[PDB]
């Protein structure tokens, strides 16, 4: 828990000044939250999600692994478009089983689909 | 030869995942299950404990209901993982407002979605120009062949500039999960089990006649939508980073050489990582540098794993 503006201005009842008032309180945020983002560090240190968001390391993992499965969903578009499933297809409802037939289309392309694998949705 | 459902998979959603429980340990739990093929974990969230939401996805070729109820009651270090069926997608593709198929928000979407795709493109550094081999400055990235006489269109109904703008947002919605028209992102899609889950449309055609001031109100409210998807990570000025304590390298460095040279006696000095005594205070110095190569390097970059967390402006913290 933190203190409020009033309980800070408890502890120095001697030289009360109007303007050092804010000076030393803003000192006490800034060492306050100082303190609570290091103790922060120190509890999620060793997790997952933590690590994989900050660490060098597994910074790099992740970035190296989502431009290696963003470079498959570019592949799977590519050879949508010259396969031929964007050809009569409009963004609109009255073509929304169009759509959903393409988007699994693509989805099995993703999952390493064959021509073959693609009969199944005639 | 026999052609396989791809596109359709049965899944698992879990509830409470402790940020303590790895993904390794999911997955090592999930593989003894056959017809297991990924698992996906939620970005964290701090007002429930930094506890996480996970969804393991199967072949479809196999009872769901049997692995939920033999996973019911399994507890990666003592933390209840609560599973249940996940549901089906049902309402795959939503509509929006009609407005949006009429001639003057055509264009305006075209000109934001060609701007969505140089942006993403240039980020992701997604048509790199033979990746394996180094980047040189003369070297160039590989054209998106969408992008290609994109603003001919744009100056000089129609069907034929409604074509134009579906391959932008397709591409859009299958490469960088971006639902156009929602104007969200579906960031972890890949590792969920609906691959390319939902998609938003252009509506009906309205049935009054469309008002230019109802079109301008459209492509305001569309804009400031979009914007937030353009985000770039906030990092602190360096005054605040200064005050807060960023740390320097080569002083944590320097820090552990001193820790890591101790004083036994009078012209004796060993170090805790080999254990092998020397006779002076740089002869450990130089034996630090030359054998322990690999562990000096080491603390660099648990310098740069506190740094990079102080950098970040919305950090994660307690409420």
């Amino acid at each position: 828990v933190m203190k409020t503006f009033k309980e800070f201005l408890l502890s120095l009842d001697d030289s009360v000044d109007e303007t050092e008032a804010v000076k030393r309180y803003n000192d006490y945020k800034l060492d306050f939250r100082r303190q609570q983002m290091q103790d922060f560090f120190l509890a999620h240190k060793d997790e997952e999600w933590f690590r994989s968001k900050y660490h060098p390391d597994e910074v790099g993992k992740r970035r190296q692994e989502a431009r290696g499965a963003l470079q498959n969903r570019l592949r799977v578009f590519l050879s949508l478009m010259e396969t031929g499933w964007f050809d009569n297809l409009l963004l609109d409802i009255d073509k929304a089983d169009a759509i959903v037939k393409m988007l699994d289309a693509a989805v099995i392309k993703m999952e390493g689909g064959t021509e073959n694998d693609l009969r199944i949705l005639e | 030869c026999k052609p396989r459902p791809l596109h359709k998979t049965c899944s698992l959603f879990m509830r409470n995942i402790a940020p303590n429980i790895s993904r390794a340990e999911i997955i090592s739990l999930c593989k003894r299950y056959p017809g297991f093929m990924r698992v996906a974990l939620s970005e964290p969230q701090p007002e429930r404990r930094f506890f996480r939401r996970g969804w393991v996805t199967f072949d479809r070729s196999v009872n769901i209901k049997e692995i939920c109820w033999n996973l019911q009651n399994i507890r990666l270090r003592e933390c209840e993982l609560s599973p249940g069926v996940n549901r089906d997608l049902t309402r795959r593709v939503r509509n929006i407002n009609g407005i949006t198929q009429h001639k003057q928000i055509v264009r305006n979407d075209i000109k934001l979605a060609a701007k969505l795709i140089h942006t993403l493109d240039d980020r992701t550094q997604l048509w790199a120009s033979e990746p394996g081999t180094p980047p040189l400055p003369t070297s160039l990235p590989s054209q998106n062949p969408i992008l290609k006489n994109i603003t001919d269109y744009l100056i000089e109904r129609d069907e034929k500039l409604i074509k134009v703008l579906d391959k932008l947002l397709l591409y859009l919605r299958i490469v960088h999960s971006l639902d156009y028209y929602n104007t969200c992102e579906y960031p972890n899609e890949d590792e969920m089990p609906n691959r390319c889950g939902i998609i938003h449309v252009r509506g009906p055609m309205p049935p009054n006649r469309i008002s230019h001031g109802e079109v301008l109100e459209w492509q305001k409210t569309f804009e400031e939508k979009l914007t937030p998807l353009l985000s770039v990570r906030e990092s602190l000025s360096e005054e605040e980073a200064q005050k807060m304590g960023r740390k320097d390298p080569e002083q944590e460095v320097e820090k552990f050489v001193t820790s890591n040279t101790q004083e036994l006696g009078k012209d004796k000095w060993l170090c805790p990582l080999s254990g092998k005594k020397f006779k002076g205070p740089e002869f450990v110095r130089k034996h630090i540098f030359n054998k322990h190569a690999e562990k000096i390097e080491e603390v660099k970059k648990e310098v740069a794993f506190f740094n990079n967390f102080l950098t970040d402006a919305k950090r994660p913290a307690l409420p």
